[PDB]
């Protein structure tokens, strides 16, 4: 279960670091800090309450972040196939009604 | 001392911890009586301890 | 009268545990068959 | 049956599986079943298979 | 026509030495393979190490073993005449280590 | 099973299609590999699992459902940034017994 | 006809003081082997490690 959690937040973290490069018009003012906290907003608490059993006195940035999120394994299962096929149906916005 | 405490035998249920601690070089596949167990064991540091 | 239970030494003389026939077992074996599909069905869905 | 069972194949006589205990071998292990009286249908049975 | 499976219950509580003495009465009182079987590969492999279990539990004076390179269980030789116990290990094409 | 033809928007058809083929997946390879694997952690650790649920005399007629898979890959845990402290917490938590 | 072995009750424990005067006295006891023992194998040797 853990992994799969963490797979999962990687998935999304890995699809949300292009919007500001897609729409810059949107994000001029955006910060990798800000989609960051929008993920971890949409996280189960037990997997960031054992992230914060290291993080509460190891300090940590956005370049190891970023790094974690890079780094290619992931764990499979139905929620994390689902999730992905999810991101990958959205490419287009006109999907999600939104446009200009 | 001049002991083998760490070794590597078959294959784990997890790949990333494949080691075998062995203390005193003893071996952990059996099942111990404790009334009647390391009545003639010994090892090389104990030895030259006594 | 048969000489297969004739015995002729006391090594094969045993008390008696319990007794067991056709017509109960039958039934003891469908509802061993039965519960265990019930039993199965009710922890999981 | 057997071939089928080894091969994990489908089965028209899928047998029955019935779960035990440990102790239960144990105690089976120490008894013998006697035939006394033979079954009540047994003269009867072939009319009732006809 | 009718096979057999180990019944597992948490809340049961009993001395070691019971699973370790079917162990041996299980081996011979079951056949399993080379024309029919009376259980489950499942329940040989339980017996299988039971039967490992019991000969490596030694509480009167040790003897010699000499143990193999593969893992599985029962194999090793065992005692001054060096008996090799790899026959016990049960194999469903041969009928080795039970009655048949 | 029966096939037919109907209608379904595309993004909602791709996930219906991606869930489909991970429900034949697990008919397929994942189930065995998960008990496989179970039965293999139990042999080391000493744990005996139960395999009661996959023979009632309904079995040949059974489609499962498995969310989770394993084996876990070690990597997907060891790749979350200064995490040594908490995954030895974790340890401590999970495999620690207690004794006189 | 008769020979003899060592047990101990799986509440008891094992006393030094007492293992090494019966490794000494058992020597003088009994006999172990030449035309006819007085015991078994595992004894004599419990008895030479005492």
């Amino acid at each position: 279960v853990y992994a799969s959690e963490l797979s999962v937040m990687k998935v999304d973290m890995r699809h949300l670091s292009l919007m500001q490069r897609r729409f810059p018009d949107v994000l001029i003012q955006a910060r990798p800090s800000h989609f960051w906290k929008a993920v971890l907003n949409d996280s189960p608490e037990a997997v960031k309450a054992v992230m914060n059993l290291s993080h509460s006195h190891n300090f940590i940035n956005i370049r190891d972040m970023m790094r974690w999120v890079m780094l290619p394994s992931l764990q499979p299962s139905l929620k994390l196939a689902l999730e992905e096929e999810a991101w990958a149906a959205a490419n287009d916005f006109e999907d999600l009604m939104l446009t200009d | 001392w001049a002991t083998i405490d760490v070794e590597y035998r078959e294959p784990a249920p997890y790949v990333h911890a494949q080691r075998y601690i062995r203390y005193c070089g003893i071996d952990s596949r059996e099942l111990i009586n404790p009334t009647t167990y390391g009545i003639g064991m010994t090892y090389h540091c104990y030895n030259e301890m006594l | 009268q048969r000489p297969e239970r004739i015995k002729t030494t006391p090594y094969l003389e045993g008390d008696v545990l319990s007794s067991d026939s056709g017509p109960l077992l039958s039934v003891f074996a469908l509802q061993e068959i039965m519960q265990k599909v019930r039993q199965v069905q009710a922890d999981y869905m | 049956l057997l071939p089928d069972l080894i091969a994990g194949a489908h089965q028209n006589a899928d047998p029955v599986v019935l779960d035990v205990s440990w102790i239960s071998l144990w105690f089976a292990f120490n008894r013998s079943f006697e035939p006394t009286h033979r079954n009540e249908m047994l003269e009867v049975a072939p009319l009732i298979e006809s | 026509q009718i096979i057999l499976d180990l019944k597992i219950d948490p809340g049961e509580r009993m001395d070691p030495a019971v699973r370790m003495v079917a162990g041996v009465v299980g081996h011979l009182l079951f056949t399993a393979g080379g024309r029919f079987t009376n259980l489950t590969q499942n329940m040989a492999r339980q017996l299988d190490i039971a039967l490992n279990d019991y000969l490596l539990y030694m509480y009167n004076t040790r003897v010699q073993v000499n143990y193999g390179p593969t893992g599985e269980p029962l194999d090793f030789q065992i005692g001054r005449n060096q008996y090799d116990c790899n026959v016990f290990r049960a194999d469903f094409a041969t009928g080795t280590g039970y009655n048949g | 099973v029966d096939v037919f033809i109907g209608a379904c928007s595309e993004p909602v058809y791709r996930i219906y299609n991606r869930l489909q083929g991970y429900i034949e997946a697990v008919q397929l390879q994942e189930l065995r590999n998960s008990i496989g694997w179970l039965e293999r952690l139990g042999h080391r650790k000493r744990i005996t699992y139960s395999q009661e649920v996959l023979t009632d005399f309904r079995r040949q007629d059974t489609i499962w459902v498995l969310a989770l898979q394993l084996p876990v890959n070690p990597q997907v845990v060891w790749d979350v940034p200064r995490s040594s402290i908490a995954n030895l917490i974790m340890n401590i938590a999970t495999c620690l017994p207690t004794g006189e």
